[PDB]
């Protein structure tokens, strides 16, 4: 969509096309509005990767819903479960050192 | 100060709505002669006041002795201008026959008056009106805007859109032209245009690689249609038409041809000029006689009777919706209210009082405007607001 | 009372076998002399009241010189009317065809009165007559109702409604013409409107609306004939002007082979057509599976109509609903030996042993308008006026 200044992504699986349309393919413009968040968030975003299909984007989430329930990380041995702790938790130290980790 | 059916609403839920009314089967516009200040135009009373001002000896002679209008409208500026041109037409004609020297002399010197104070108001860039690309001009930047919003959001297999107007200019064209679209008025051909009514009904198509296109219907007339002899009408451009005719118009004094011009609503009486005129309104009821139909309405003042009586009479069809502007809500209210207004005042406030979800009414003074009406229209999200071109073409045309 | 051939139910009891009748393919329904009096009717005894009481000194050849009535039903105000003036119609034609005076006279004397006090019953206006959109009016509203549902609870694909009628005035015609549809009674044209049977087999139809029928069974006021032996039916504004006004504004005048109201001169080979070939399409259309019909306002006082509703239930998918408000007054004189065969008709009816016979009963809850809302369901006004006045 285009509401007031910029874009907005909603995640709803029902506006079925026309016959005679013409499908397009996506830029690397229309694809930071899928895989983006809020702009007033900012100040409470960590960044974490890219995509890995393309290589182009980067990912950030908002840590008041990633820290507000618990957290499952899953994996088998040697592929970097030890690896993402090191870095989700070097990061809200660095954003905010009256905080309590253990 | 927006109501739906009595009730209130906020810029929220009416922004919405449009968005809902905008993705109907049938769409559609109704202009005025507001819209064109924003471009160098005038409204009908400020045209009675400059009339009143230079030509107060022949005010007399019309207010005496042939009747033909009424002093609280002189003097409240209420007067209908382009409904006494067609009457003293009338009796000029009668003159003619009955052979009564004294009376054509003193009708055509005070119709050579009305016509040099109508055209002078509707060129809308003075000398600068026979030349090219006038739409270049950032006078006309909203009469694009609403012309590419209305193309860019349709679908196949849905109707392309229709304007009507009341104006008798240029403007829409000028932009029309500048943008690369293409408009049908019922005209066909360069070296003899001549109207034919049956070419409403086509359209365009591609061969192998087409949808720019739209209707306008022109209720009242133009400044470059005209007729020569007894059958035809003819159409012809601007630089041609100030040479023949639009000059000494201005310039000179005491020029009047005849039975030639076709504006505004004036040669109404002849059987080769009325059908130009009825097949418009023919028209415009077939359209808003249709399931699923919406209008937007804007500069329009409510003083014709036929108009009303058609869109009254519209709104039995539940599937009919209607979307109007008028700044002066407030001071008609109690205008209304207390003794009474005017006809224009009761018509506008008897819709405000109803029991209807498909009738809305906006005011706001500044806040109910052409510029202000062009903004709530809803702007797609592929079409480019950025402008690469212009950055090349100064290149290509700096190469040397 | 809601009786059911031997047991009992409540409200919603039968709130549900109406909904669950009105789902079949062929839907019916029967009305007389009854539903009309909240629009301005009479029965058939004020009427016998009247003419006793506004002709009296007639009243007595009628039971001591021609022996056409009983003085026993006579006091006791239950005696058929149509009859007597069909009857009397046959001894006024064999007194002008064997050139006889006194007889002659003596009974177009009679035939006066009694069309007279039958019409004036059956205007339902007074002297707005012979005006328009009569429809439009306050006591036209459950008609139009009743109309529009039973048109409303129809599929796609499937029949039309069928409405029969004993009554011979315009409502139901007054009501549809002010909704819109289309009614079919067997005739066509403006100019001169004659009867065609065969026209009951038609049906509109869309290219890119809804209708019904109307079955008469006794005639009505616009239709007659001419000199020539055809039929023609006739508008009320013409009607009026042409011969009811001297009906009614007159005190001896007879035009003998005319009218058609109610069942007068079958003797006529060109008139009986026209009544024989409602009742076999009566006939033709109980005889169908899966049917349901519902009867509200009749007497009961007819051995055909009888025969036929009797006859018509063997086969067990023809469902009959009859209402009828003085039911106990009868349960309760039956005992006896007194009793008339309107009654006992009924009692033996409300003592079968199937689930088809649904005799009811409430004094006033039995009406015309309560079977109205047992029925399930489904601006212009301001408009219109604004672009009077504008
Ligand atoms: N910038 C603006 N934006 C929008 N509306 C405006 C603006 N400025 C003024 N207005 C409004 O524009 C209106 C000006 O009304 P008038 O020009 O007299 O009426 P007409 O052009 O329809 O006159 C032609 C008719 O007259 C005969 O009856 C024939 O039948 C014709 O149909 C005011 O209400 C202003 O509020
Ligand atoms: N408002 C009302 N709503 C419903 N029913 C009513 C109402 N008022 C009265 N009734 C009932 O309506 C009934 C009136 O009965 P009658 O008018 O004598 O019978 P008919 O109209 O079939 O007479 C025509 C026959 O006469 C010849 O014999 C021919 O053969 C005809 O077939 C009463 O029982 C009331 O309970
Ligand atoms: N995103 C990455 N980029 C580069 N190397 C990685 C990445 N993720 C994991 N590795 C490598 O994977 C190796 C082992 O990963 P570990 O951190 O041991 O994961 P793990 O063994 O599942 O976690 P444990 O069992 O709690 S020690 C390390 O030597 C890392 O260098």
């Amino acid at each position: 969509k285009r509401e007031l200044n910029g874009y907005v992504f909603i995640s709803e699986d029902w506006r079925l096309p026309a016959l005679g349309s013409s499908a397009v393919p996506l830029t690397s413009d229309f694809l930071n509005i899928i895989y983006s968040i809020d702009k007033e968030e900012l100040p409470k975003a960590v960044e974490l990767g890219v995509d890995s299909r393309t290589k182009t984007v980067k990912i950030f989430a908002s840590v008041d819903k990633l820290l507000s329930r618990h957290l499952a990380v899953l994996g088998s041995t040697g592929y970097g479960k030890s690896n993402f702790n090191a870095l989700l938790t070097r990061k809200v130290s660095e954003k905010y050192p009256n905080s309590r980790i253990v | 100060s927006i109501y739906q059916g009595g009730n209130k609403l906020n810029e929220d839920d009416f922004r919405s709505h449009v968005y809902s009314l905008c993705q109907l089967d049938n769409v559609g516009v109704l202009l005025g002669a507001g819209a064109s200040v924003g471009c160098g135009g005038k409204t009908m009373k400020d045209v009675w006041k400059s009339f009143k001002q230079n030509y107060p000896e022949l005010l007399g002679a019309l207010i005496d002795k042939y009747l033909l209008v009424s002093q609280i409208d002189s003097d409240n500026n209420l007067v209908n201008v382009e409904l006494l041109i067609d009457e003293a037409t009338k009796f000029l004609s009668v003159a003619k026959t009955r052979r009564c020297e004294d009376e054509e002399e003193e009708f055509r010197k005070i119709l050579s008056s009305l016509y040099k104070e109508v055209t002078k108001a509707a060129l809308l860039t003075g000398e600068q009106f026979r030349e090219k690309n006038q739409g270049k001009k950032d006078a006309f930047k909203y009469h694009k805007e609403l012309i590419s919003k209305l193309i860019s959001n349709r679908q196949p297999g849905q109707s392309a859109p229709a304007i009507f107007t009341t104006n008798y200019d240029l403007a829409l064209e000028w932009a029309a032209e500048d943008l690369g679209i293409q408009l049908f008025n019922g005209f066909s051909g360069l070296h003899t245009r001549q109207f034919y009514p049956q070419n409403f009904d086509l359209a365009f198509r591609n061969v192998n690689a087409g949808h720019y296109h739209a209707y306008l219907y022109k209720l009242h007339g133009s400044l470059t249609w005209y007729q020569n002899d007894s059958l035809t009408v003819n159409e012809v451009s601007a630089s041609q038409a100030y040479d023949e005719y639009i000059n000494d118009i201005i310039n000179k004094d005491d020029f009047y041809r005849g039975q030639h011009l076709i504006y505004p609503g004036a040669n109404k009486y002849s059987h080769t000029i009325g059908f130009v005129y009825g097949e418009m309104f023919r028209r415009f009821g077939e359209f808003i006689s249709k399931p699923q139909t919406a209008l937007f309405i804007n500069g329009f003042g409510f003083g014709d009777y036929h108009i009303n009586r058609i869109i009254l009479g519209a709104l039995l069809n539940p599937s009919f919706h209607v979307v109007i502007y008028y700044p002066e809500l407030k001071e008609a209210i109690t205008k209304v209210s207390k003794g009474g207004g005017s006809e224009a005042e009761k018509a506008i406030v008897t819709l405000k009082n109803m029991a209807f979800n498909q009738v809305t009414v906006v005011g706001g003074g500044s806040k109910a405007y052409f510029n202000s009406f062009v903004e709530h229209l809803p702007y797609p999200v592929l079409f480019p607001r950025d402008n690469i071109v212009d950055e090349l073409v100064e290149a290509i045309a700096n190469l040397s």
